[PDB]
């Protein structure tokens, strides 16, 4: 059970590290969809509180 | 059981959706002096931008005096500090 | 590009540096000022506000001029780790000072790192025979444990440690890390001679030990730090290369004394006896790192100095709770010429338990202590009335205790130039039997002197025959 | 005014604001305070002669009066500011008195604070809710070089689980 | 540039001046090129030493009676760190 738990935890940690690296690389590849979504989110939030 | 890593990624997907204070004046020896935090309670918990938590103990006129729950290498002058809105508390049962 | 500050203030070991714009060096980071010499190192202690930091120098501040350019190195103090540092003599700033070129390691590590977590803890109760009667018998040391020698000036913490290095370190196989904090450079120069001769250090060969030295001539920043350098090195050998590390610190007191030396200039209100208000947690950060973990064993002996011979001074008081076996040197006992000048009644260990040493060694111990404690209780009546006023049972205990007492003394090979008699190493099974026999009065008929400064029970019968001629 | 501004060191500029707020005398005080700092910092002359703990009471007053008669905007209530700091030994911190005067005009006739990146617009309309919404949309599209807050929050949540 | 010659208070001071002296210390003003632990001479030839250097003033320890110093006095550098004849 200790070996099965250690393997599952190692696999989850390795997968999380690979996902983190992919997310960081995508943001550095000038994302046009990220820039347009950041301006629209700010306007919607300020109109719901006023 | 059947890809246990996929269940943790789907539950921690949408969380950050409603998160839009004082600045640090000086920091040393577990203490941070902080300009601002105007609505803060005596003995209230504060998160520093860096992650480390702290407690407000000296609400003086110009500034607030905070003891840290962590190390301080991670806190720098000017770094933004944040109100929790809670007094230190524990799980029970 | 480079981040440069300006020297705004110098007070003793403290330097204040102003940085032009926004990005202030983190707390604990190294700074560098270029000297005509080589360079001066600095450690960012605190942010004073208004783009000024206050640092502690790792060296003398003579000649510093207000306005001076100060280079930020963007990381804690670094030290060469791993097998490359074995048989090299090192700095507080992790540099070669053995006149023998660059320590060409692969990695440089910060000296500052968080202590091993609670989940990462790892305990066990294995005896580590030392060949020292008082210890072996009364307060057994533990393999991978934390040992500490307490004593005031000139009782013999240094010579005692050299006896431990003598026995354990030879037949140990694995790696050692010796750290000279605030001691004599003579002693450090002697220890470098001593190793090249036993072959622990082989300049042309391989080597089992490493040397790090922030000695008593150093400024308080140097000495407030040099032990963290030692530690980082050991921590590598423990966690990365999964090794049994023997880690001798001498003297760990000199780290907390340095902490106070700078503390007022750091602007702090002092605390009891004029110590830095942080004395406990600054020790907890350092002590909690010297440890066995689930990744590697560390046995460590530390030399503890005791200011003014006061055990309740807040430096040693706070230490104790960090050790696994504590063995104290009494000045009085040394003035009796008893060496090692241990306190048979103040020394402790977690390992003196029947579950570990076994009912007999357990009981030979207790009964020895009762005997000694009784002698102690009577010290007053004997001081005024003398022996003749004691009863019969009392009278015996004293003659016996005075024998047990002298028998606890042992010639040390390293201390030979002080006894004259070539040193002895008794074994654990040897010691227990020996004492048990005396406690069964099987030797009562032997002059007290025979028990003084000899090995095991065989040596007593020898010397007594020698003198009875 | 409700601005606080400390209570011992910050009260130097607040003390004279009370007398300068009569008969429309706040406008001329802004341009006169800037001439005192500029002719002492980037002049190397009267700085080293006044920052020392020598001179006298009469000598400090005569130096201030002679400079003020040939400089721009110093004939109203400006002469009285320098006299108070000469006798009480406070000429060394002349940058603090001039800085705390400007903050009064910008708080009761404008906005302050910040938002993200550089500075915000600092409008002088009325309420802060109707000002910030109409200025955020116009400053996000025009400029905004973007040289991260959302990325840092997401990474921390995944390492704690 | 017009306020330089209009003052007339001897704007040519290169040395430092005693701000206050007492209890074996003297807080000198200026001495900007001074270095820590460097020696200093006072108007009456009494040698001091530069202890701490702050923004604004230099703490100087007197190698002598305080009487031999006065607030206001001119103080000269030696360029020497505290030193002795040898050989
Ligand atoms: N086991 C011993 N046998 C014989 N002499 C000893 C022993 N231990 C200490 N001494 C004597 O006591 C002196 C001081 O011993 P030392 O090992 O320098 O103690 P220390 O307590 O580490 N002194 P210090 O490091 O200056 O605070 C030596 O010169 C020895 O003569």
């Amino acid at each position: 059970v200790r070996y099965e738990a250690s393997l599952r935890q190692l696999e989850q940690r390795q997968l999380a590290k690979s996902v983190i690296s992919r997310v960081q690389s995508e943001l550095g590849n000038p994302k046009f969809q990220e820039k347009v979504l950041q301006q629209s989110i700010s306007e919607i939030e300020q109109l719901l509180s006023k | 059981p059947t890809e246990v890593s996929s269940i943790l990624e789907e539950r921690i997907k949408g969380v950050s959706d409603e998160a839009n204070t004082g600045r640090v004046l000086a920091v040393g020896d577990g203490i941070a002096r902080v300009f601002g935090l105007n609505n803060i309670q005596a003995e209230e918990l504060v998160e520093f931008s860096s992650g480390v938590k702290g407690m407000a103990l000296n609400l003086e006129p110009g500034q607030v005096g905070i003891v840290l729950f962590g190390s301080d290498r991670l806190v720098k002058e000017g770094e933004l500090v944040k109100r929790t809105g809670n007094i230190v508390d524990v799980p029970v049962g | 590009t480079p981040i440069t500050g300006k020297v705004t203030a110098v007070i003793g070991a403290i330097v204040d540096v102003h940085f032009e714009q926004s990005e202030l060096p983190a707390i604990l980071n190294a700074l560098e000022i270029k000297t005509p010499q080589g360079k001066l190192v600095l450690e960012v202690a605190q942010h004073l506000g208004e783009n000024t930091v206050r640092t502690i120098a790792m060296d003398g501040t003579e000649g510093l001029v207000r306005g001076e350019k100060v280079l930020d190195t963007g990381g804690p103090i670094s030290v060469p780790v791993g097998r490359e540092t074995l048989g090299r003599i090192i700095n507080v700033i992790g540099e070669p000072i053995d006149e023998r070129g660059p320590i060409k390691s692969k990695l440089r590590k910060p000296i500052h790192a968080d202590p091993p977590s609670f989940a990462e803890q790892s305990t066990s109760a294995e005896i580590l025979e030392t060949g020292i009667k008082v210890v072996d018998l009364l307060a057994p040391y533990a393999r991978g444990g934390k040992i500490g020698l307490f004593g005031g000036a000139g009782v013999g913490k240094t010579v005692f440690i050299q006896e431990l290095i003598n026995n354990i370190a030879k037949a140990h196989g694995g790696f050692s890390v010796f750290t000279g904090v605030g001691e004599r450079t003579r002693e450090g120069n002697d220890l470098y001679r001593e190793m090249k001769e036993t072959g622990v250090i082989n300049l042309e060969g391989e080597s089992k030990v490493a040397l790090v030295f922030g000695q008593m001539n150093e400024p308080p920043g140097a000495r407030a730090r040099v032990a963290l350098t030692g530690l980082t090195i050991a921590e590598y050998f423990r966690d990365e290369e999964g090794q049994d590390v023997l880690l001798f610190i001498d003297n760990i007191f000199r780290f907390t004394q340095a902490g106070s030396e700078v503390s007022a200039l750091l602007g702090r209100i002092p605390s009891a006896v004029g110590y830095q208000p942080t004395l406990a947690t600054d020790m907890g950060l350092l002590q909690e790192r010297i440890t066995t973990t689930k990744k590697g064993s560390v046995t460590s002996v530390q030399a503890v100095y005791v200011p003014a011979d006061d055990l309740t001074d807040p430096a040693p008081a706070t230490t104790f709770a960090h050790l696994d076996a504590t063995t104290v040197l009494s000045r009085g006992i040394s003035e009796l010429g008893i060496y090692p000048a241990v306190d048979p009644l103040d020394s402790k260990s977690r390992l003196l338990d029947a579950a570990v040493v076994g009912q007999e060694h357990y009981d030979v111990a207790s009964k020895v202590q009762e005997t000694l404690q009784t002698y102690k209780s009577l010290q007053d009546i004997i001081a005024i009335l003398g022996m003749d006023e004691l009863s019969e049972q009392d009278k015996l205990t004293v003659e016996r205790a005075r024998k047990i007492q002298r028998f606890l003394s042992q010639p040390f090979a390293v201390a030979e130039v002080f006894t004259g008699i070539p040193g002895k190493l008794v074994r654990l099974k040897d010691t227990v039997a020996s004492f048990k026999a005396v406690l069964e009065g099987k030797y009562d008929n032997i002059p007290e002197h025979a028990f003084y400064m000899v090995g095991g029970i065989e040596d007593v019968v020898a010397k007594a025959e020698k003198l009875a001629a | 005014p409700p601005v606080r501004l400390f209570g011992v060191e910050g009260t130097y500029a607040t003390a004279l604001y009370q007398a300068a707020a009569k008969n429309s005398s706040i406008d001329a005080a802004f341009q006169s305070l800037q001439k005192v700092e500029s002719t002492v910092k980037k002049n190397p002359k009267l700085g080293h002669l006044l920052l020392n703990p020598a001179l006298s009471l009469k000598d400090r007053n005569s130096v201030i009066d002679a400079i003020v008669e040939t400089h721009k905007n110093l004939d109203g209530y400006v002469v009285n500011l320098l006299k108070v700091l000469s006798e009480n030994n406070r000429l060394g911190c002349f940058e603090k008195i001039a800085s705390d005067f400007g903050v009064l005009n910008d708080a009761h006739n404008g906005l302050l604070k910040g938002t993200v990146t550089s500075a915000e617009p600092l409008d002088p309309k009325s309420f802060k809710r109707i000002e910030k919404a109409l200025s955020a949309s116009k400053l996000v599209g025009q400029g905004k070089s973007l040289k991260s807050t959302k990325i840092q929050k997401l990474n921390k949540v995944l390492e704690d689980s």
